[PDB]
């Protein structure tokens, strides 16, 4: 008796420890500096066209 | 005043002296200067005028009752005796804001 | 107005700083608007 | 004794119609005609927990990046 | 030519940073490798502190007056429940 | 405006302050999944001690996870649960009513132009105190905006003159003002 809850545990904490990999899931993005020539055209032009951007 | 004695929770602080020993004595021991002047002063503390570092002080936060007695001279007017008595605080100063601590 | 900036792929890769003679002016291209003027009611003497 | 003590819960699931639960929407407070309560703060000790509240705000401020600037210049830092 | 904004890096950062936010989210990416290496099959030795933390917060989580689920087991906590293989490989040896 | 008395689902630990609730009647979803699940850990549990195989237990817990699972996955998001007018349908059981929330795009939640862009027939935005949107909208204020750091109390940058408008939908609802004007009462003396 105990020991098929003991054998249960057993199995299923190894389950458990391969389950565990699935939680974090994390969004990957960079950053890069603008090529010199595109930031000044960039920086020096005065309208924005469109207006706002959220992403 | 001719003898002045201060009485702290019903007791002698000192035994009572006379008022010369105040005007003169006292401030010749404990501060910078003798005033000259009829200036009747006594110190908790020894040796200072402030002097940039605590030599002793009187908790007075815990004498439920303080009172002075002076023996007065004969040749008074009516009018006020101004006492005064410097003591010490804790500034406090954190995150912007400022405040003095009792 | 105060939010951090930055731009994707398509401003950069597609694109690039064209260099421009003094005297060949490009003009902007806009967006489509126009202008009118009309009275408002005035509420007092 | 399975049959019986499940059908035990069975009846008293049944039976408890109706469903008790915490006050819903907000609670509410009762005002003396001014004399015989204490207020809940210390008039005094109201203006105290004005600066309370503030050593929060200036903590927040400690990072201007993550968010309002303070009585001069400002400064930097971040997580991890 | 456009302009587009980033509203935050997780914890909102107004625009007056310029270097910090790529030091900021570069430790940000890091911090997410770690976690999600340190975190998936393959482990040397860490089932320890995962199983010390495990316990003792896990039981705390409940401390508090709720604690959610996805909070109570999913907070680095699910194989912190390895331990229970160490204790019912013990015992087995003993039963 | 309209209010609903506070509920939970299974999750936290809910399952045990208001415990000894078996089986559903005139509650929430969430509330008759969680009456469900005390049904379940009750019973399984009761067996499991009547016969100690420490086995029913655990078909008690995968069951509950079972119930539980088909409850989160399985909810159908065609819900129209919105109260306004004379008739509210759609449903008289317990439900939790339909808010527009607060946006980036509009933090108050004034319907302005957002109502014409993809709602159409848009939700009243609820009350102030009601989900902890009040925080929300802070925050939402307080988005790219310096403060001087010298009101805790924050009135300087003019919390004030903003605020959300009476009417938070396309129309008025004039018949819910005229309800509560004009009670309908019922079956009156003239009929």
């Amino acid at each position: 008796f105990t020991s098929f809850v003991l054998m249960l545990l057993f199995t299923g904490i190894i389950l458990i420890a391969t389950n565990e990999l699935t939680y974090n899931r994390p969004r990957e993005i960079q950053y890069r500096y603008l090529p010199r020539d595109l930031d000044s055209f960039i920086r020096t032009q005065e309208m924005p066209s469109a207006i706002f951007s959220s992403m | 005043f001719t003898e002045v004695k201060l009485i702290i929770n019903g007791s002698d602080r000192f035994s009572g002296r006379p008022g010369a020993y105040f005007r003169l004595v006292q401030p010749y021991e404990h501060h910078v200067r003798v005033p000259s002047k009829s200036v009747y002063v006594y110190s908790f503390a020894l040796e200072d005028a402030d002097s940039r570092q605590p030599n002793g002080s009187a908790n007075f936060t815990r004498y439920d009752s303080v009172q002075l007695q002076l023996t007065l001279n004969e040749n008074l007017a009516s009018g006020r005796v101004q006492i005064y008595a410097p003591n010490f605080n804790i500034l406090r100063i954190a995150a912007g804001m400022g405040g003095l601590a009792f | 107005l105060s939010q951090l900036v930055a731009y994707g792929a398509q401003d950069v890769y597609l694109t690039g700083n064209p260099q421009i003679t003094f005297f060949k002016t490009v003009y902007r291209r806009y967006t489509n608007f126009a202008i009118e003027s009309i009275q408002q009611t005035i509420n007092g003497s | 004794t399975i049959k019986l003590m499940i059908m035990l819960f069975s009846y008293f699931a049944a039976y408890q119609l109706g469903k008790m639960q915490e006050r819903p929407q907000s609670q509410w407070p009762k005002a003396k005609a001014g004399q015989n309560k204490y207020m809940v703060g210390d008039w005094a000790a109201w203006k105290p927990i004005y600066m309370g509240v503030l050593g929060v705000a200036v903590l927040l401020t400690l990072l201007g990046p993550g968010g309002v600037g303070g009585g001069m210049g400002g400064m930097f830092g971040g997580g991890g | 030519n456009v302009g587009s904004l980033e509203l935050n890096n997780l914890s909102t950062a107004e625009d007056v940073a310029t270097l910090q936010n790529q030091l900021n989210k570069l430790a940000e990416e890091k911090h997410k490798r770690s976690t999600w290496k340190g975190l998936t099959f393959r482990i040397a030795v860490q089932d320890m502190w995962e199983a010390l933390t495990g316990i003792p917060t896990d039981i705390y989580q409940n401390s508090g007056r709720v604690s959610l689920k996805e909070l109570l087991t999913r907070d680095d906590r699910l194989r912190g429940l390895g331990l229970i293989f160490f204790l019912v490989a013990v015992v087995s040896i003993f039963f | 405006l309209y209010q609903d008395p506070v509920w939970f689902q299974d999750l936290s630990v809910i399952f045990k302050r208001p415990s000894e609730i078996i089986p559903t009647r005139d509650q929430s979803d969430s509330e008759r999944i969680n009456a469900m699940v005390r049904l379940v850990l009750y019973c399984s549990f009761a067996v499991a001690l009547i016969r100690q195989n420490y086995l029913y237990a655990i078909l008690g817990l995968a069951i509950i996870a079972i119930i539980s699972l088909a409850y989160a996955l399985g909810a159908k998001k065609t819900k129209s649960n919105e109260a306004y007018g004379n008739i509210r349908p759609y449903s008289v059981k317990r439900s939790k009513k339909s808010c527009s929330k607060s946006s980036a795009n509009n933090p108050f939640s004034n319907a302005t132009v957002g109502a014409l862009l993809d709602n159409e027939a848009r939700p009243p935005a609820c009350s102030y105190d009601d989900n902890d949107m009040a925080s929300t909208m802070r925050k939402n204020f307080n988005k790219g905006l310096f403060r001087n750091l010298d009101d805790v109390y924050e009135v300087e940058n003019s919390q004030r003159q903003f605020y959300t408008m009476p009417v938070t939908t396309a129309a008025p609802d004039l018949t819910a003002f005229g309800q509560f004007l004009y009670g309908s009462k019922g079956k009156t003396c003239k009929e």
